[PDB]
DNA sequence: GATTCGTATC
DNA sequence: GATACGAATCTTTTTCC
């Protein structure tokens, strides 16, 4: 198993760095019975599902992390076979609703309505929880089903969703929830979760600074820095020197490449060979937010760049952005953006 | 059982000369109904103003008891699509009439909301039928009806109510309910009605309900615009006093303190201010673009929800960012 | 509840010869309906121009006494899938019928701009197999619609809009044989408010006899509404924002028109709408295009219409 | 007393209104299919209508068939509701009959009107039969010769389901991948006659109608309206529909001819590079939008014109244009499919290639856009991810997201598989495959 | 509609 | 011999039979 998996804490005294919201969590599990509906909001891979399940665990008892996953079906307005993977434990329910597109409205309606009315009698009642991964990637049509679903079935099933940059959701589904947040570590706390990994792991680590620099690389994510850790663990025989290169996903290589080209040479043919490089990345499933996102956020660590040029650059990303929100294909706002950077740039 | 009904569906006029406001229309239909041709009408306007009612009396006027096997009528609520104008209306205005003689009724209400290949098909059953039936079709928005079939109808506007046609029924109401009314409540229900007579039934009611003893007491503009929840005209004039004279923190203060004063919203002020602004005479021309623009970007954030206090100050802002090229 | 056929249908033309308007295409119709040798042919033009007229009285003129089983006119309201169109066509046109020595059977088919496309193709095996017996008259209001592979079949014919002469010409007729009392004017605004359209024109006519009785510019125009089309004209036109603003408050707002029409109605007139430059009118056709996505999401007030043209003004006033 | 195109059909392929390229290219294949053990088992051809394709096939059949008859055309009737069948066996009959056509019997099957094809069912059925036909087992087989006209499906009722067939009634739309990309299927793609083959036979026509002509002295005036009979349409049975109603009349109507619909890349070359004859841009987009806002109106027109719109000069233009290019499409994306939207961006961009066309351009070839490649890697995605993730339960329980299979998990995870290959898990290679520049 | 290449004709 | 012309290519994934 993944090192990000082998060293999850299992337990809600097993989180060892935010604390605050850790008591939090335990005040919150103190009485089960008047759990309210939760909305875990912060940056990503900083630990909100490690401590749903921790919540889970000391409510239920463990056993919710037997995760069993079943295939059910579902149909549609014009009959088409639909498969959503239901990662099922006993006292909880996983569901990633995004896993279809614009159709998770029918999903939220069948599959969670099933369970809202569906009481848990054994003479004694339980409630259910219900986990919502990504909250943000529903469509405003299964939010609209979401908020009497759980405002008139509280009694039997609860429902605990969680995302970063909660914007995208909406008015209603936020005030019927608490809203908890989940900051991301600081490079101390990153550094400390690698040392105990590398410790209970026998790697040979030559100086505890290759630990600062994979945290500060990693730009808060645990998960990221964990996977950058296994890599070059078992890309230096097990033994991290300060000369091992801290090494960066494809994609993100790919972007600070085309910001290069971007502000090397700024043509129409330079534009067209923007568009094939976006036309790959679209093509390994990468999102186009993010894709601008770091395109912008690598075009404004360029150090030839003026503050107009940064200025320019980061208000025409915002314009783009809200854009891609209200858009339908990528492509066109994506090569917008470009076309304005290289416009502005020279 | 009428006085279990609203009074919106209570005061629905049985005869023409109930409908007021429209009267080119009635007098038209009046005449065509006296010289014994009705041709195929097109209804057209703007929601309560009296369409449904008046095609329903002219109908009852014409066939006073074989109404029920004189008319059909057909509605938005009802399947309209290619196989219904096919077979329900083609059997309907292709069989001989019931009793002595006359003509068929087709009422088609809501027909902005049939389909293009409904309408297509209709337009012959019209234009081949027409001898015994004639169409009548009412419709709010008539870009949704294909250029034929608007072609082969005759077409009656329905302008919204007038101040004649809505004072008298208001008076019509009131002496039915034994209410009363202020002149100055008469006034701001006009103004709130827009043309509309189901808004005044709608808010003469629950003005009744709001009144404590509705046999004694009258209902003056306080009563209305406590019962409606909207501003009044003194609030709008003082928000934009402080809005235009006033510096930023006595403005937001005032925006503040007179929404909190009544719990107004945000988009009843900003129509307000609207229309006190259409006769602001300004000097500028680029005053006007400006509040435009602003107010709509404004109102259009404002339906899709948010932040209400970013949005007030973004009012306010607005407002008072515009008025700097009147001085210019 | 009495007996009188509205005018539009008691005055329809059973001749040729009583049809106004495209007078080269009339007489080659009546051309045809002599010689007797019709072939496929396409109707196509604006509503109410005297195309399914012209059809009919050529197929009496063409056919005389043997109308009665020579003509099979289908139309939108029958059904005509590709099983009745095999079936029904395919029937009467294998129906040998012995006919005048230069006469021909005729199958109307009026709207086939509303037929489906394999129902075009059955109708292409039909025309091209049955055509020494039978032939077709297609009535439409655009060409486009008619599949290309039976368009290349046919004569096309296309009837142009009524010009003002004609239609005062119909009028007068149907005036000197109705007995009604009328003026000038009246007949120069009945002429204003029908824009080409012959049964428009004699619609507003009986409807402003009846009303009114005599036709004068005062009656129709207070029983008629003008164009809406050329009150958007005038005031995406108008030079200055208040008088544009106070065109489409008091002509249009106030006159109890939708919100939506006005904007649909706008973007047609800026389509065909000559003397602005093309980045003009595409930003004109822009801001028309944000304004009607408003009033779809439901922001339908007379600010947003208000604002759409502050913008249009601002555009093209260099503002 | 007949139609013109009907009495004057010609008597001989010399009197064909074909190019001699097309019919040599034609004779070659229909003789190549005829000799016993043949490589093409059918023939299609694929055109506009009136191209003269089923004219040329009655002649080659005509002069052909005989040659190899040891000791004529069949065509499918659709129209034959025969009792006791179902209209979709009508096709499989019909095949079932006519492959007993080889051995004492030999005729040339030509498949003019095809069976209903917009129904799913007897298209599948259609295509399913043609299929068993192309691979079938049999040792020979008579040549099959298909005609398809290539025509616009124009709008209708507002429920479309094939998306090919709704759209554009081709060969492509009507065959699949499997049927077209054959070895033992042939395709002539046809073209429209062109104007010298058009007014020699016009010539020919009126030559052959000289006392009617002269009798209604349109004799000195024959050749002016030719030409532009010629210059309007290259549909030979309506030019001389046309030619027929003009003679035939006797006063001065105006010569009409069927208006034949406008390609995808003839489109976009429009709206790039303008259209020549017609200087008003105004104009000339909104006939496009008249007369093809079934093409228009789409998003792949939209992607077209970003694909295509960097052709103008071999990319030699200013980048502040292609800005607002892009702007503008990318404005027009936000209208969820209004006419405005179709309007404004065509608009913008005739626009900004007029403000930069001068002379001496010398422009690219345009291509189709990509779009459909990078939807098959998603898909390819898709199913990796999907497999990686049953992967990482059974082996190990874990449940991750699909988005961090997209960031992290898709190259870390493979990363480390690869490391633990070298020291040594079924998904070793990275998701989607690498990625490059 | 543009480019390129190849014909055919005058 | 010039030149206009012509051919190929530039394309893949509510209602009816
Ligand atoms: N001219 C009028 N005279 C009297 N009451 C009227 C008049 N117009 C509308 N009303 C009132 O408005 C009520 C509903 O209006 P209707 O005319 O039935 O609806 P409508 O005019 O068809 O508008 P739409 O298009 O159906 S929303 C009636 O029951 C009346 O009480
Ligand atoms: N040129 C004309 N001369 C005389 N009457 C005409 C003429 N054109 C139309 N009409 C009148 O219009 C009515 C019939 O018009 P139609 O020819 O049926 O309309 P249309 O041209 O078929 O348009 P569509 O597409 O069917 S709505 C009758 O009342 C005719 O008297
Ligand atoms: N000189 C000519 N050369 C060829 N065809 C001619 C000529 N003169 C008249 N025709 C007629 O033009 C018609 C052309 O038909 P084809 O194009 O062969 O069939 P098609 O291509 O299937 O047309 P569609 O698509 O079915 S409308 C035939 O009916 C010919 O008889
Ligand atoms: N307090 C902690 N101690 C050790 N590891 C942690 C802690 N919090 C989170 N992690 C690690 O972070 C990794 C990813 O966090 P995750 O819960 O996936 O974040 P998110 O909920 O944002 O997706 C997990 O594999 C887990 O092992
Ligand atoms: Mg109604
Ligand atoms: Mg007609
Ligand atoms: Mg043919």
């Amino acid at each position: 198993s993944l090192w990000v998996d082998k060293y999850r804490p299992k337990s809600l005294n097993a989180l060892s760095h935010n604390e605050e919201l850790t008591n939090f969590l335990k005040s919150l599990s103190d009485q089960p019975r008047d759990l309210p509906h939760l909305l875990l909001y912060g940056p990503n891979g900083t630990g909100k599902k490690t401590r749903c399940m921790a919540l889970l665990e000391s409510i239920f008892g463990p056993g919710v992390y037997r995760l069993k996953i079943d295939v059910r079906q579902f149909v549609t307005a014009s009959n088409r076979k639909l498969e959503l993977n239901v990662v099922s434990s006993p006292y909880h329910l996983e569901i990633t609703p995004s896993d279809m597109g614009n159709n998770d409205r029918i999903v939220i309606q069948e599959l969670l309505k099933e369970v809202a009315q569906m009481e848990q009698v054994d003479l004694a009642h339980r409630y259910k929880c219900v986990i919502i991964n990504e909250a943000n990637s529903l469509t405003k049509d299964a939010q609209a089903a979401l908020r009497r679903t759980m405002e008139k079935y509280s009694k039997n099933i609860r429902l605990i969703m969680v995302c970063d940059s909660m914007s995208p959701i909406i008015a209603p589904i936020k005030s019927r929830c608490l809203l908890i947040r989940c900051p991301a570590p600081s490079d101390s706390e990153i550094s400390t979760i690698l040392s105990d990994v590398v410790t209970n792991e026998r790697i040979q680590l030559e100086t505890k600074d290759i630990l600062k620099r994979i945290a500060q690389a990693s730009n808060g994510n645990l998960r990221v820095s964990l996977l950058m850790l296994e890599s070059m663990a078992l890309n230096n025989e097990l033994a991290l020197k300060s000369s091992s290169p801290i090494i960066k996903p494809d994609w993100i290589i790919v972007i600070h490449k085309l910001t290069r080209k971007i502000v090397k040479e700024r043509s129409v043919n330079s534009l067209i060979e923007c568009r094939a490089v976006l036309y790959d990345l679209l093509a390994h499933c990468i999102p186009a937010n993010i894709i601008l996102k770091e395109l912008t956020f690598s075009l404004l660590d360029v150090e030839t760049l003026n503050t107009t040029n940064k200025s320019s650059i980061i208000e025409y990303s915002s314009v783009f952005d809200e854009r891609l929100s209200l858009g339908n294909k990528a492509i066109f706002h994506l090569e917008g953006f470009i076309a304005k950077v290289m416009c502005c740039l020279d | 059982s009428k006085e279990n009904l609203p009074w919106v569906e209570k005061y629905r006029p049985e005869t023409l000369d109930e409908v007021y406001g429209q009267n080119e229309v009635i007098t038209t239909v009046r005449k065509f109904v006296d010289e014994g041709k009705l041709p195929h009408l097109l209804f057209y306007g703007p929601p309560g103003t009296g369409k449904t009612s008046t095609i329903v009396a002219l109908a009852r006027e014409i066939y006073g008891k074989n109404y029920s096997n004189m008319v059909l009528e057909l509605n938005a609520s009802d399947d309209r699509g290619i196989d219904v104008v096919r077979n329900q209306i083609k059997d309907f205005a292709s069989t001989r009439q019931i009793f002595s003689k006359g003509f068929k009724l087709i009422i088609l209400d809501e027909a902005d909301a049939m389909t293009n290949a409904a309408q297509n098909a209709l337009r012959r059953v019209i234009e081949r039928y027409t001898k015994n039936t004639r169409f009548c079709v009412l419709a709010n928005y008539a870009h949704k009806l294909t250029p034929a079939l608007l072609s082969r109808c005759t077409r009656f506007r329905f302008q919204p109510l007038p101040q004649e046609a809505i004072e008298r029924r208001i008076a019509n109401v009131l002496v039915h309910e034994k209410l009363k009314l202020s002149p100055n409540a008469e006034k701001a229900l006009i103004e709130l009605s827009n043309g509309d007579m189901r808004r005044v039934l709608n808010v003469l009611q629950s003005c009744k309900a709001t009144l404590d003893n509705p046999d004694e007491d009258e209902i003056s503009d306080d009563v209305i615009y406590e019962c409606c929840g909207a501003p009044r005209p003194s609030d709008l004039k003082a928000v934009l006093k402080s809005i235009l004279e006033d510096d930023w923190g006595t403005a937001h203060y005032t925006l503040n303190k007179v929404r909190s004063a009544k719990g107004l919203a945000l988009i009843d002020l900003i129509e307000g201010i609207v229309k006190i602004l259409e006769d602001y005479e300004l000097q500028n021309e680029e005053t006007r673009v400006h509040l435009l623009t602003k107010l709509a970007d404004i109102e259009y954030s404002i339906s899709k929800g948010g932040n209400d206090q970013i949005q007030g100050s973004a009012v306010i802002g607005a407002i008072k960012a515009s008025f700097e090229n009147e001085t210019v | 509840l009495s007996l009188q056929l509205p005018w539009v249908e008691k005055y329809r033309p059973q001749v040729l010869s009583d049809i106004v308007g495209n007078k080269e295409t009339i007489d080659r119709l009546q051309q045809i309906a002599k010689d007797g040798n019709m072939p496929h042919m396409i109707i196509s033009g604006m509503p109410g121009i005297g195309k399914t007229t012209s059809v009919h009285c050529l197929a009496h003129e063409l056919l005389g006494r043997s109308y009665a089983d020579g003509v099979l006119e289908l139309n939108a309201s029958d059904d005509r899938g590709i099983d009745v169109v095999r079936n029904q066509i395919k029937h009467f046109a294998q129906k040998k019928l012995h006919l005048p020595p230069g006469k021909h059977k005729i199958v109307i088919l009026d709207e086939a701009d509303s037929m489906t496309a394999g129902a075009q193709q059955a109708l292409r095996r039909t025309m091209e197999l049955y055509s020494n017996s039978t032939r077709f008259a297609f009535a439409c209001n655009q060409s486009n619609k008619i599949i290309e592979p039976l368009q290349s079949r046919c004569a096309i014919l296309r009837y142009s809009k009524l010009s003002d002469e004609d239609v005062l010409k119909r009028l007068l007729q149907i005036i000197k044989l109705e007995d009604v009392k009328y003026t000038n004017d009246g007949l120069e605004a009945i002429i204003f408010t029908a824009e080409g359209d012959m049964r428009q024109a004699i619609n507003n006519l009986q409807s402003t006899v009846a009303g009114h009785g005599l036709v004068n510019a005062d009656n129709v125009f207070k029983i008629v509404d003008s164009p809406h089309p050329l009150i958007v004209k005038k005031m995406l036109l108008a030079s200055n924002l208040e008088d544009s603003i106070q065109i489409l408050r008091t002509d249009l707002w106030k006159k109890g028109y939708s919100s939506i029409d006005i904007v649909t109605t706008s973007f047609r007139v800026t389509k065909n709408l000559a003397q602005v430059k093309e980045s003009v009118r595409l930003e004109m056709i822009k801001e028309i295009g944000l304004t009607h996505m408003r009033i779809l999401e439901g922001v339908g007030t007379y600010l947003q219409l208000a604002s759409m043209l502050a913008k249009i003004h601002k555009l093209n006033n260099k503002a | 007393g007949e139609q013109w195109y009907e009495k004057f059909k010609p008597n001989c392929l010399e009197q064909v209104a074909i190019h001699k390229r097309k019919l040599k290219d034609v004779q070659e294949a229909l003789d190549a299919m005829f000799l016993p053990n043949a490589k093409h088992r059918i023939l299609l051809l694929s055109g506009p209508s009136g191209c003269s394709k089923s004219t040329v096939i009655k002649e080659l059949s005509k002069i052909l068939v005989p040659k190899y008859r040891q000791n004529k055309v069949t065509e499918f009737r659709g129209d034959c509701i025969v009792n006791d069948l179902p209209q979709m066996e009508s096709f499989s009959e019909f095949l079932k009959g006519a492959r007993y056509l080889v051995m004492s019997n030999l005729s040339l099957i030509l498949i003019e009107d095809l069976p209903n094809v917009f129904h799913i069912d007897t298209r599948r059925r259609f295509q399913q039969l043609i299929l068993q036909w192309l691979y079938s087992s049999e040792p020979l087989l008579p040549p099959l010769v298909i005609c398809i006209t290539e025509c616009e499906i124009p709008e209708n009722d507002n429920n479309y389901r094939k998306f090919g067939i709704d759209y554009t009634f081709s060969a492509e739309t009507i065959m699949n991948k499997e049927i077209l990309m054959h070895p033992r299927l042939k395709r002539i793609k046809f073209n429209p006659i062109n104007s010298t083959l058009l007014k020699k036979h016009l010539k020919f026509i009126c030559v052959q109608n000289m006392k009617m002509l002269k009798e209604k002295n349109k004799w000195n005036k024959r050749q002016e309206v030719i030409d532009y009979i010629a210059q309007e349409t290259g549909d030979i049975r309506s030019a001389i529909t046309t030619l027929q109603f003009w003679a035939t009349s006797s006063g001065s109507l105006p010569i009409s001819t069927r208006e034949s619909t406008i390609s995808y890349f003839h489109a976009i070359g429009k709206v790039i590079h303008g259209s020549h004859s017609t200087n008003n841009d105004n104009e000339m987009i909104n006939n496009l939008f008249e007369n093809s806002n079934n093409l228009l109106s789409k998003e792949d027109f939209k992607l077209g014109i970003l694909e295509n719109y960097n052709t103008f000069n071999k990319g030699e233009f200013s980048i502040s244009d292609a800005s607002s290019i892009v702007d503008c499409l990318s404005e027009c994306d936000n209208m969820n499919g209004l006419p405005e939207s179709n309007e404004y961006g065509l608009r913008e961009v005739r626009k900004t290639f007029r403000n930069i066309s001068k002379q001496g351009h010398n422009h690219g070839t345009v291509y189709f856009p990509r779009e459909w490649k990078v939807r098959k890697l998603q898909n390819s995605f898709k199913v990796q991810a999907e497999d990686w993730l049953n992967v990482s339960l059974y082996k190990y329980n874990a449940v991750h997201s699909f988005r961090n299979i997209t960031l992290e998990f898709g190259y870390y995870a493979p990363l480390i598989r690869k490391c633990q290959s070298y020291k040594k898990i079924d998904v070793v290679d990275r998701i989607g495959g690498p990625i490059e520049a």
